[PDB]
């Protein structure tokens, strides 16, 4: 009912960074689990979920880039992020629904995380 | 306002129900969620547990009536049932226990269904006025029971994993069983004849012995579905070959017939309706986060404030025929919902669910409340027999149409499931508003023959 984020940061460009979602009394275990972000001056966006059932839907701007996944014996989801670029720069927010369905506006999620700041740099070194 | 076992009766019952719907309410995501079957798999062992469930509660009142005394197997049955809850609990340690558990359960309610009613019936002077009410009383009492179980269990196990929510339900029936005993002054002179002359433990063993092997027989019928099918398909030409061999008994068919498919209708709410509200509704109303399994509660609560006015507000086929049509609107509403008033994400409001269960619980009370009491109007054991069996075909029919609704768990998108749902319900609304204006043709000349 009460979902705590942790792991968000700041990289470069082509890094990696991994989220983590975990919940406090209800299991995370019947909850399908959706990561959603918002950029500055935008609107929040479905990004990536897995149901309870190990099911999983992403936005179309992350495939083959992030990966979500879930440790039931930890009872977390994780959102492991690759090949980082500036345009992922956002808050990011884990969301929990009941069931094997991950609807993808926010109205859709009771539970919410407060938020970890993402934010990817085109730093990149010296040549 | 009623006699003094009126209230150990109805809190009993309470009791009872509360340890059932708590686990109703949650066996098909049990299914799902920790024993890993698919969603088709988990409703039609559901469907075979609720014919089961249905089919034996012949037996408890022939037992109470003629074997035991209704007291004694009130008791035996409230302990049979509890055995069956904790091994339920007990399941999670031990899978390999679940459908033995479930059959404890199965058997433990035949015992004891029928006779807190026919115990109720003899706590009043045989034409006492306050009958009706004290009968509507019970049925409120049934589903009191069954709104806090179906409300609550589902939270409890999200909180607290199955396990509780099952030991839950077995202590609710040992607190059954404490007022009982608390309160067995007032039954005294109170019972059917075997309850006062000495138990005949020549048969309890007998009672014992075929709860055991009925014990087995309902987990082997569940874990394989597929002969529980050709069973009650060969019984159920075959008792119909015999009940045509040997009019007022060709109504009690007809009605008979409509009480099915009424049956396969009801059977949807513990699951394709349930997995509709988990999938493709809302999970919030009057701005409260709920667990959508406990949409379920929809069913009693609607039965609990209704009850008493349609208690104070033709005769038996045209009530049956009403009962059939709003069943009918309630899958309509349902489709309708789907098909026209979802958000672009898919998912609908729960006031729609909210209507779709009133109009099922009208149904319920138009019927199943009404039913064998004049088909009991109309007619013996044979017939109540057929009566238990078309029933437990209802159910298992019942779980075969959820499958059509069953959703793959790799699944994900509300507009995915949505269409599969609406087209499911659309259909059963329409077959059911078909058969609806078929009963009502018939209700005239049916209604001569009840004469
Ligand atoms: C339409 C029938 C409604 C059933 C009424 C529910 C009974 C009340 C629950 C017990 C007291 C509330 O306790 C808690 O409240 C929060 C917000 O209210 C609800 O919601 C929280 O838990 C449930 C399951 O545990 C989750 O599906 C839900 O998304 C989560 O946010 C739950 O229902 C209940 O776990
Ligand atoms: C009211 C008297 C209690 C009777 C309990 C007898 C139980 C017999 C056990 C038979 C084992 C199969
Ligand atoms: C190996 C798992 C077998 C589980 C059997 C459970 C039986 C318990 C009887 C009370
Ligand atoms: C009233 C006592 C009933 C005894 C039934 C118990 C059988 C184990
Ligand atoms: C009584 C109707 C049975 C239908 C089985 C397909």
């Amino acid at each position: 009912v009460q979902l705590v984020e942790s792991g968000g940061g700041l990289v470069q460009a082509g890094g990696s960074l991994r989220l983590s979602c975990a919940a406090s009394g209800p299991t995370l275990s019947n909850y399908a689990v959706g990561w959603f972000r918002q950029a500055p001056g935008k609107e929040r966006e479905f990004v990536a979920g897995i149901n309870w059932s190990s099911g999983l839907r992403y936005k179309d701007v992350v495939k083959g880039r992030f990966t979500v996944s879930r440790d039931n014996v930890k009872d977390t989801v994780y959102l492991q992020m690759n090949s980082l670029k500036p345009e992922d720069t956002a808050v990011y927010y884990c969301a929990a629904r009941f069931g094997g369905m991950l609807p993808l506006q926010p109205s859709g999620y009771a539970n919410w995380g407060q938020g970890t700041q993402v934010t990817v740099s085109s730093h990149h070194h010296h040549h | 306002q009623q006699p003094r076992p009126f209230f150990m009766i109805f809190f009993v019952e309470l009791w009872e129900r509360f340890g059932y719907y708590g686990v109703q309410g949650v066996l098909a995501v049990f299914f799902v969620k920790q024993l890993g079957f698919s969603q088709e798999q988990a409703f039609v062992t559901f469907g075979a547990f609720a014919a089961l469930v249905y089919g034996l509660i012949s037996i408890g009142g022939y037992v109470g009536d003629h074997l035991l005394g209704t007291k004694r197997t009130i008791v035996l049955g409230a302990l049979v049932l509890a055995i069956g809850y904790f091994m339920t609990g007990m399941s999670l340690l031990k899978p390999d226990l679940i459908f033995i558990a479930l059959g404890t359960i199965a058997v433990g309610n035949g015992l004891f269904k029928a006779n807190p009613a026919s115990l109720l019936s003899k706590c009043y002077p045989p034409k006492d006025p306050r009958l009706d009410g004290a009968f509507t009383l019970f049925y409120m009492s049934i589903n009191i029971g069954s709104l806090i179980a179906l409300s609550l269990a589902p939270v409890i196990a999200d909180r607290f994993g199955y396990s509780v929510t099952y030991n839950l339900c077995g202590a609710g029936l040992i607190i059954a069983l404490l007022v009982y005993i608390a309160c067995r002054g007032m039954v005294k002179d109170i019972g059917s004849e075997p309850d006062f002359r000495p138990m005949s433990f020549s048969k309890l063993l007998y009672v014992l012995l075929g709860s055991v092997v009925m014990i087995f027989v309902c987990a082997w019928l569940m874990h394989n579905v597929e002969v529980a099918n050709l069973v009650l398909i060969v019984l159920s030409i075959v008792v119909t070959i015999i009940f045509f061999r040997q009019n007022k008994m060709f109504v009690a068919f007809v009605l008979m017939l409509e009480a099915v498919v009424f049956y396969i209708l009801y059977a949807q709410m513990p699951t394709s309706l349930n997995f509709f509200a988990i999938n493709n509704v809302h999970h919030e109303i009057l701005g409260f986060s709920i667990n959508p399994v406990s949409f379920q509660a929809l069913n009693p609560f609607w039965v609990v404030l209704a009850s008493p006015i349609l208690a104070g507000i033709l005769s038996m086929p045209m009530k049956f025929t009403l009962g059939m049509f709003m069943c009918s609107l309630g899958f309509l509403t349902a489709a309708a919902a789907g098909m026209w008033f979802a958000d672009a994400q898919g998912l609908t409001s729960p006031w729609f669910i909210v209507l779709v269960y009133l109009f099922q619980s009208l149904g319920e009370l138009f019927i199943s409340a009404l039913g064998l009491a004049m088909i009991a109007a109309l007619v013996m054991g044979f017939i109540l027999g057929m009566w238990f069996l078309t029933q437990a075909a209802a159910f298992l029919l019942g779980g075969y149409v959820a499958t059509f609704t069953a959703v793959p768990d790799n699944i994900t998108d509300p507009l995915e499931t949505l269409p599969v749902y609406t087209n499911v319900f659309g259909k059963i609304g329409l077959v059911t508003l078909g058969v609806a204006v078929v009963m009502l043709l018939m209700v005239p000349w049916l209604k001569r023959m009840i004469a």
